[PDB]
């Protein structure tokens, strides 16, 4: 439900700032789990 | 050196084995999959090999290190004791790090001649001429610490100041007599500044080998019938150099009269510095990447990480030792 307000809130082929790209980057990490081999 | 060559055209560069650019870092229009700074550590590595560096770099001149082990080599410890004075104990800031240094005097063995000499003719001069209170102990201490001591007496002007890591006993260099030296009353605060070149071991070489020439021709000319400067020669190599600065803090009214009398003359060294700057070779600055991507740089991550754990193995040996 939030990530709908969230869609809203992305560009409408407008003039729109690079903020976007962050929840962008959020999406396109959940592509797949993370195999870290050695935790820090 | 051995650290795993990049792959290329990887949005980075590895400088000092860690991953670098010149322009700020644009981890948002650069990466897709980021891992955490905890993941990646970077900043761990570069902290840890920054304080490091501060511990072991070129900034002074190194002078004495603890020799690596009926051999009279211990004997020679005591000898090297005696040979520097005891003075008291000061901080030292190195960038975001800082540092804490006890002081030590280099016995200038014509100060101490002349100081003898001096005292023979103030003493010739003056024969031909012719409870307890403990406020006097305040004042005794005050002069003492505003004054000088008998040692402090003799090695006012060319005394020569050592300087030792109280977190790393084991080298002892040289403070720079090439420097700015600025003692700050109100804050108590002492900021000096230097300029460094990186390839000073090619110039002095080249420096070595002029000279050489030089005492070949004047040789020849001989056979018939010096300030040498290599920053002025017009045939010295271009100078990749840096300017340096730091502040101490922590000491005492005394000791900035020893310390303010033992640097250089002032204009020349700013000439020299000043050719220097129109000659040199400035170094770039950069900015590092801290966020690396887990899939297109596994490789260097694990690098990394890898490289921290035997640092951090290696580092609880050293208190072990103690």
């Amino acid at each position: 439900s939030l990530d709908l307000s969230a869609l809203a809130n992305f560009p409408s082929f407008g003039e729109y700032d690079k903020k976007i790209v962050h929840q962008i980057n959020t999406e396109i990490n959940k592509d797949l789990e993370i195999k870290i081999k050695t935790q820090p | 050196a051995s650290r795993a060559k990049l792959a290329t055209n990887r949005p980075f560069e590895i400088v000092a084995g860690l991953p670098a650019s010149v322009e700020l870092p644009n981890y948002n229009s650069s990466l897709t999959h980021p891992q955490s700074i905890k993941n990646s550590g970077v900043l761990y590595d570069s902290l840890v090999s920054s304080r490091r560096t501060w511990v072991q770099g070129e900034m002074f001149e190194l002078y004495w290190r603890r020799p690596k082990k009926e051999s009279p080599t211990s004997g020679t410890i005591p000898l090297i004791r005696d040979k520097m004075q005891k003075m008291c104990d000061c901080v030292m800031s190195g960038g975001p790090h800082t540092f804490k240094v006890r002081l030590f005097i280099l016995k200038n063995d014509k100060i101490e001649q002349k100081w003898q000499d001096e005292q023979e003719l103030k003493k010739k001069e003056k024969e031909l001429k012719r409870p307890k209170r403990k406020r006097r102990k305040n004042a005794i201490k005050e002069d003492k610490d505003m004054q000088l001591t008998a040692f402090q007496q003799k090695y006012v002007q060319g005394a020569e100041i050592i300087l030792e890591y109280l977190e790393f006993t084991h080298s002892r260099y040289y403070l720079p007599k090439k420097s700015v030296v600025e003692f700050l009353e109100d804050t108590d605060e002492i900021i000096i500044s230097w300029i460094v070149i990186h390839n000073s071991k090619e110039i002095e070489k080249f420096k070595t080998k002029k000279i050489k020439a030089k005492l070949k021709a004047d040789q020849k000319l001989n056979k018939e019938d010096v300030s040498f400067n290599p920053l002025f020669e017009a045939d010295c190599p271009t100078p990749l150099y840096t300017p340096m600065t730091m502040k101490l803090s922590g000491i005492h009214k005394r000791f900035n009269q020893i310390i303010r009398n033992s640097v250089s003359p002032m204009e020349e060294v700013v000439k020299e510095m000043e050719k220097i700057l129109q000659i040199g070779t400035r170094l770039s600055g950069y900015n590092l990447w801290y966020q690396l991507d887990g899939y297109d740089d596994e490789a260097l991550s694990e690098s990394l990480r890898f490289e921290l754990n035997e640092w951090e193995h290696a580092m609880r040996s050293r208190r072990h030792k103690r």
